[PDB]
RNA sequence: GAAUGCCGGCAUGAGUAACGAUAAAGAGGGUGAGAAUCCCUCUCGCCGUAAGCCCAAGGGUUCCUACGCAAUGGUCGUCAG
RNA sequence: CGAUGUCGGCUCGUCGCAUCCUGGGGCUGAAGAAGGUCCCAAGGGUUGGGCUGUUCGCCCAUUAAAGCGGCACGCGAGCUGGGUUCAGAACGUCGUGAGACAGUUCGGUCUCUAUCCGCCACGGGCGCAGGAGGCUUGAGGGGGGCUCUUCCUAGUACGAGAGGACCGGAAGGGACGCACCUCUGGUUUCCCAGCUGUCCCUCCAGGGGCAUAAGCUGGGUAGCCAUGUGCGGAAGGGAUAACCGCUGAAAGCAUCUAAGCGGGAAGCCCGCCCCAAGAUGAGGCCUCCCGGCAGCCGGUAAGGACCCGGGAAGACCACCCGGUGGAUGGGCCGGGGGUGUAAGCGCCGCGAGGCGUUGAGCCGACCGGUCCCAAUCGUCCGAGGUCU
């Protein structure tokens, strides 16, 4: 349940660490991003000489969301944070590399080179 | 005519019963099926019980784990079909009945918080002898 | 087109192709006709269905005789699917298989003396900014001089549920005969224990 | 708010007519099988101190 | 809405309504009968039969619990004692509500008897 | 494309009322001009498309 | 017949709003024509730098007792300033 | 002018069409895709945010689109009171001055009770020529009406290429709506446990009150809920709009039209969902009832009402279930569920405590069982059927 105003950790090495969505990329009036959804966010925080630096508008897709994911076996996840990649617009990550676990939901949608990054699918 | 038993009669062929007691605060091993494109696999989740909500063949329990480094929460039906086997690793003893509060706690401090729960081990040693 | 009554009683999910799928559980059998409705006699096609077995002693004398002309045994509802004439005289849930669709018909539950806000979605007012005692009010409810009144059918707070509602278009997850089970996908109107209608769909 | 107050004088008519559904219900009562005194059902008789055919009250 | 929803409010807020049932109670166990308003009396069968149930028991553990409503040492000694034996053989029902056919005075309160059955 | 809307500030009545304000926005050029110095609509106009005649003026200058 | 006229009387709103701190009541017994409301007993709650006690100002018999309940008491009243 | 409250916002809408999108079409300087322009079309839809009191406007990120207007530039006996229109104070400016400014600046009391119409709900009465218990027909009315992306057709038609279809299929979404509580996640006022201070019971142990109208904290069933689950927009049939035609004169040719016929829209009429015979035009079907003097009196029939136990029904009323030939509520019993190993005793420790007995004890609503308690006993209405 990712909506604007939201902070999203970011996974990757772009040298972004926090995003704030402003808007989410899912028809005219979305009201909430879940995992797997591609976002609009500005960067708020980012480390020195990054791919990315404070105040880009960049697009990213969410992978981890402390809301609850639920699954149609009737299982659910839930991660610790909201994190993100950032990607081109292409749905590509623009880092080398994601840190953390993501969401299986991502295969689904077309995130291969993602999901194949993490060290974790889950 | 008896609603109730109508409802656990409709239950009754999804129910499992091979699967080993644990209670909120042992840690425990789920083997589950999982798809990747066009097969099937196990993929193995490990961490403590946090929580059972039991509501007979609706019970749902939930597995927390640290995923390299990041906190993950898995919420798994009881009797769900896609569970190969679940294994006990270990028998913490905790005194209340859900865990919640170690989500704020440092590795240590669960520990501490968690103790070995001794009798139930000892238990568990006295079973696995096969006559 | 084929319909049952029925009483429901209760929500599960079960396991189907490593999915949850939820069901509303629902002993939809046996029902006796006790009076067909004929075109030539009655000027439509029609099949009175019973349901469920009732004690003689609650039954009056014209409800008795209406049960005597039929070959039955006292009911406690009588209730009649539109344009159906099962060939068999007691309708079953055999007439369902699973997969097929069905349209259920249901008394939802009632909210009583509804909101504005429960009833319709209202936005209601804002919890502070000064705003005086109209936290959950309808607002403005017209114009002015012109037209000088309050439209039919304003959405306003009143009754709200304990009302026939029919919802479309339900798969029949299974049916379980020596029980007379039906399993329907999803939600169904109104109470456990509440008297439902479930027909085939009018969906394509 | 701002204080609503009646436009006109309720009328004779319409006031008596609202009052349409005023009437009281007189007490509905049965005889007390014991002592045939009218009392309302389903309470003791105050009068002997019978109920179900036996005695619970001192009178 | 109320749906299934158990128990009277008697419009007293949480700690007055169980001190009302508390001294209710005792007031029956003390003379046996009392009058009340019927709402109030069909609400105190199960409150004190509850009671009458453990001190069918009799152990140390059921005179602890009645202790915590009763308080009183003395009138719990007569349940166990006195009261409790005239139910060893029957189960449940241990109090009885019959109404009353005259109206309190000022306030057109339905008044109720309330019982321990014989 | 001449834009009207209500004055902004004090007046009374026949401020809050009135759409006395006016600007001008030129559309190949770009440029904006607004007044309400005066109660009118179209003594503000006046104004307006006077201003406006000074910000062309200064445009073609400027090239 | 009118002056938002003057005085008095009686209506409408209407058996409607309200009955004036959300500190809280319950039972048994007594009195009495009449008792949720008066007396007594037990239980429960509230105040306790007071919601207890003493003094001054102001009030002016409200103090005590007996006999009473038309009116005063926002209900009742056998009780009472 | 013995008062018609004045901007903007909020809430709730409804209407118009000179249509922003979606649907249909003509022309194109229409290859394709994408546009331009005009015609039909008001069914539905028409985002979030930065700035400013702002309407307006600019900008950010999107979108199928981010339409324009009426309704006292809708809506203050519905809310707001930031802006304007009081009394204070200050700046600039004007005036010798008191003071003044469609100049600015900070501050500044928005009134519990709805009589009538209107509207949302719910009843009481009488009517529907005999009286009753059920089940219905549907005149009429309301609700609903949106849309995107991806894939197949097919990298085919078109095209130098870049690009890239019509038609027809398939999948998945956004917002909205109805219903629901299995799952997810809330609340859960005393369901359980832990804790502090104090007073008390009874000294220890064990408990009770109070700290809120739960003292605090950790949890938490049913119910009520969305963030959660299911389902809906249709399909299809009929008549049309613009438009495209077939046959075809007046007018030897020609013309979609003058006689005829056809095709053709998210629109209209049906279809779907809901209300509905006060539809006084009061409908239909099934079953039950048969003495005194177009009236009146009494006692009854079919049946109903009262009274009582109650209910995911409910403000009262109504509705629904049950009333001893009964499982309706309370108790009790079993299960579920919550809490999470009670008291007591024993053992270890100087002690705080630990361990065992023990998944113990307590235990609201849920699913049932059990006549133990209470629905006792009863009472009153209620046909005798208008005329051709
Ligand atoms: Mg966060
Ligand atoms: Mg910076
Ligand atoms: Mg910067
Ligand atoms: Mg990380
Ligand atoms: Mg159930
Ligand atoms: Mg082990
Ligand atoms: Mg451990
Ligand atoms: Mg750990
Ligand atoms: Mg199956
Ligand atoms: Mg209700
Ligand atoms: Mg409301
Ligand atoms: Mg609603
Ligand atoms: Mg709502
Ligand atoms: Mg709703
Ligand atoms: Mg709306
Ligand atoms: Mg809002
Ligand atoms: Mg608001
Ligand atoms: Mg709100
Ligand atoms: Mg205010
Ligand atoms: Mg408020
Ligand atoms: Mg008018
Ligand atoms: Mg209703
Ligand atoms: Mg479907
Ligand atoms: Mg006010
Ligand atoms: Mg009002
Ligand atoms: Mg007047
Ligand atoms: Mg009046
Ligand atoms: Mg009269
Ligand atoms: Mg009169
Ligand atoms: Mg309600
Ligand atoms: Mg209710
Ligand atoms: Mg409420
Ligand atoms: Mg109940
Ligand atoms: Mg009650
Ligand atoms: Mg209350
Ligand atoms: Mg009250
Ligand atoms: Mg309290
Ligand atoms: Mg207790
Ligand atoms: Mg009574
Ligand atoms: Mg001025
Ligand atoms: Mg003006
Ligand atoms: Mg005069
Ligand atoms: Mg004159
Ligand atoms: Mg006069
Ligand atoms: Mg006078
Ligand atoms: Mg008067
Ligand atoms: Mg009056
Ligand atoms: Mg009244
Ligand atoms: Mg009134
Ligand atoms: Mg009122
Ligand atoms: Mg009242
Ligand atoms: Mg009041
Ligand atoms: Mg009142
Ligand atoms: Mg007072
Ligand atoms: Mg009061
Ligand atoms: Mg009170
Ligand atoms: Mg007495
Ligand atoms: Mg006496
Ligand atoms: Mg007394
Ligand atoms: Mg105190
Ligand atoms: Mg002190
Ligand atoms: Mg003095
Ligand atoms: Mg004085
Ligand atoms: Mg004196
Ligand atoms: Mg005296
Ligand atoms: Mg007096
Ligand atoms: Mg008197
Ligand atoms: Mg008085
Ligand atoms: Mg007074
Ligand atoms: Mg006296
Ligand atoms: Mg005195
Ligand atoms: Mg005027
Ligand atoms: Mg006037
Ligand atoms: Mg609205
Ligand atoms: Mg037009
Ligand atoms: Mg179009
Ligand atoms: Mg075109
Ligand atoms: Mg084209
Ligand atoms: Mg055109
Ligand atoms: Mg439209
Ligand atoms: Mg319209
Ligand atoms: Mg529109
Ligand atoms: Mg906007
Ligand atoms: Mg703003
Ligand atoms: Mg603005
Ligand atoms: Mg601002
Ligand atoms: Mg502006
Ligand atoms: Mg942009
Ligand atoms: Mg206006
Ligand atoms: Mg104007
Ligand atoms: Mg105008
Ligand atoms: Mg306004
Ligand atoms: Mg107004
Ligand atoms: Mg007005
Ligand atoms: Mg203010
Ligand atoms: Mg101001
Ligand atoms: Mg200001
Ligand atoms: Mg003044
Ligand atoms: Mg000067
Ligand atoms: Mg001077
Ligand atoms: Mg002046
Ligand atoms: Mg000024
Ligand atoms: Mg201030
Ligand atoms: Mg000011
Ligand atoms: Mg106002
Ligand atoms: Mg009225
Ligand atoms: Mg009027
Ligand atoms: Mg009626
Ligand atoms: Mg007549
Ligand atoms: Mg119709
Ligand atoms: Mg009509
Ligand atoms: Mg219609
Ligand atoms: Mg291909
Ligand atoms: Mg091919
Ligand atoms: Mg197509
Ligand atoms: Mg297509
Ligand atoms: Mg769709
Ligand atoms: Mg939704
Ligand atoms: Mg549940
Ligand atoms: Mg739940
Ligand atoms: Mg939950
Ligand atoms: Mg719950
Ligand atoms: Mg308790
Ligand atoms: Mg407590
Ligand atoms: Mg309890
Ligand atoms: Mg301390
Ligand atoms: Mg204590
Ligand atoms: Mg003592
Ligand atoms: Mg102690
Ligand atoms: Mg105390
Ligand atoms: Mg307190
Ligand atoms: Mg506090
Ligand atoms: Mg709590
Ligand atoms: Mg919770
Ligand atoms: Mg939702
Ligand atoms: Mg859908
Ligand atoms: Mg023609
Ligand atoms: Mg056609
Ligand atoms: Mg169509
Ligand atoms: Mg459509
Ligand atoms: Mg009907
Ligand atoms: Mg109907
Ligand atoms: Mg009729
Ligand atoms: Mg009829
Ligand atoms: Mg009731
Ligand atoms: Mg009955
Ligand atoms: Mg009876
Ligand atoms: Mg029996
Ligand atoms: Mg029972
Ligand atoms: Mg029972
Ligand atoms: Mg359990
Ligand atoms: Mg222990
Ligand atoms: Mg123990
Ligand atoms: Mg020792
Ligand atoms: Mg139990
Ligand atoms: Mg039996
Ligand atoms: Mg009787
Ligand atoms: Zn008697």
């Amino acid at each position: 349940m990712i909506q604007p105003q939201t902070y999203l950790e970011v996974a990757d090495n772009t040298g972004a660490r926090k995003i704030m969505c402003i808007r989410v990329l899912k028809g005219s009036n979305a009201k909430y991003a879940t995992v797997g959804d591609v976002i609009v966010a500005s960067v708020k925080e980012a480390i020195p000489r990054g791919a990315v630096k404070e105040g880009d508008v960049v697009k990213a897709v969410v992978v981890r969301t402390k809301k609850e994911i639920k699954r149609p076996d009737g299982s659910a996840i839930r991660f610790d944070d909201n994190a993100a990649v950032i990607i081109n617009n292409q749905l590509e990550p623009r880092g080398t590399r994601v840190f953390g676990p993501v969401a299986r939901e991502l295969r689904e949608k077309g995130f291969m080179k993602i999901v194949s990054l993490a060290p974790e699918v889950l | 005519m008896n609603r109730g038993a109508l409802i656990k009669l409709v239950e009754s062929r999804y129910v499992r019963t091979d699967l080993p007691e644990f209670r909120p605060g042992d840690t425990v091993r789920v083997s589950y099926k999982v798809k990747e494109g066009n097969r099937t696999r196990i993929q193995d989740f490990e961490g403590i019980v946090i929580r059972i909500r039991r509501n007979g063949f609706n019970t749902t329990f939930t597995v927390r784990k640290v995923s390299y480094g990041v906190g993950v929460e898995r919420i798994f039906p009881l009797h769900s079909p896609l569970i190969q086997k679940i294994d006990i690793v270990q028998r913490g003893r905790a005194r209340r009945a859900k865990l919640y509060f170690i989500r704020n706690l440092s590795d240590r401090e669960i520990r501490r918080k968690l103790r070995a729960d001794r009798k139930r081990i000892d238990q568990d040693r006295a079973a696995e002898r096969a006559a | 087109m084929k319909g049952i009554l029925g009483v429901k009683v209760g929500m599960t999910r079960i396991f189907r192709d490593d999915r949850a799928v939820p069901v509303t559980v629902i002993l939809a059998g046996p029902c006796p006709v006790v009076q067909r409705r004929t075109p030539e006699k009655d000027g439509y096609t029609a099949v009175q269905l019973g349901f469920l077995p009732q004690n003689p002693k609650r039954v009056n004398r014209p409800l008795k005789g209406h049960f005597a002309k039929a070959g039955v045994e006292p009911v406690r509802i009588l209730r009649e699917i539109r344009d159906f004439n099962p060939e068999g005289d007691t309708v079953t849930v055999e007439i369902f298989k699973p997969g097929e669709r069905v349209d259920v018909t249901g008394t939802s539950k009632g909210r009583g003396f509804a909101g504005v806000m429960k009833r319709w979605n209202f936005a209601g007012g804002p919890d502070s900014h000064g705003a005086h005692k109209i936290h959950r009010h309808p607002g403005s409810i017209g114009n002015r001089k012109t037209p000088g009144r309050v439209y039919k059918g304003k959405k306003m707070a009143g009754h709200y549920g304990a009302e026939r509602v029919t919802v479309m278009n339900l798969e029949v997850v299974d049916v379980i005969p020596e029980e007379n089970l039906l399993l329907v996908k999803g939600a169904v109107p109104g109470p456990n224990g509440g008297l439902v209608i479930v027909r085939e769909t009018k969906k394509a | 708010a701002k204080h609503p107050v009646p436009k006109k004088k309720t009328s004779k008519a319409r006031r008596d007519a609202r009052r349409s559904h005023h009437a009281l219900t007189p007490p509905t009562l049965v005889p007390c099988p014991e002592c045939k005194a009218m009392k309302p059902p389903h309470t003791v008789c105050p009068e002997c101190g019978y109920y179900a055919g036996r005695k619970v009250l001192e009178v | 809405m109320r749906h299934l929803k158990s128990g009277r409010k008697l419009n007293r807020h949480s700690s007055h309504r169980l001190a009302l049932y508390r001294n209710q109670a005792k007031s029956l166990l003390t003379h046996g009968r009392i009058t009340t308003t019927v709402p109030k009396a069909k609400e105190l069968r199960g409150f004190v039969d509850h009671l009458i149930h453990l001190a069918k028991r009799g152990d140390l553990h059921a005179r602890r619990l009645v202790l915590r409503d009763l308080q009183d040492v003395k009138l719990v000694r007569k349940l166990f004692d006195e009261i409790a034996p005239r139910y060893r053989d029957r189960q449940g029902g241990y109090t009885r509500v019959l109404k009353l056919a005259e109206r309190r005075r000022g306030d057109g309160a339905p008044l109720a008897l309330v019982e321990l059955v014989e | 494309r001449i834009d009207v809307y209500r004055t902004s500030g004090a007046g009374g009545q026949h401020v809050n009322r009135t759409e006395s304000a006016v600007r001008i926005t030129h559309i190949p050029t770009g440029i904006v001009t607004q007044c309400q110095n005066d109660r009118s609509q179209h003594k503000n106009k006046d104004q307006a498309m006077k201003q406006m005649k000074a910000k062309l003026y200064e445009v073609e200058m400027q090239k």
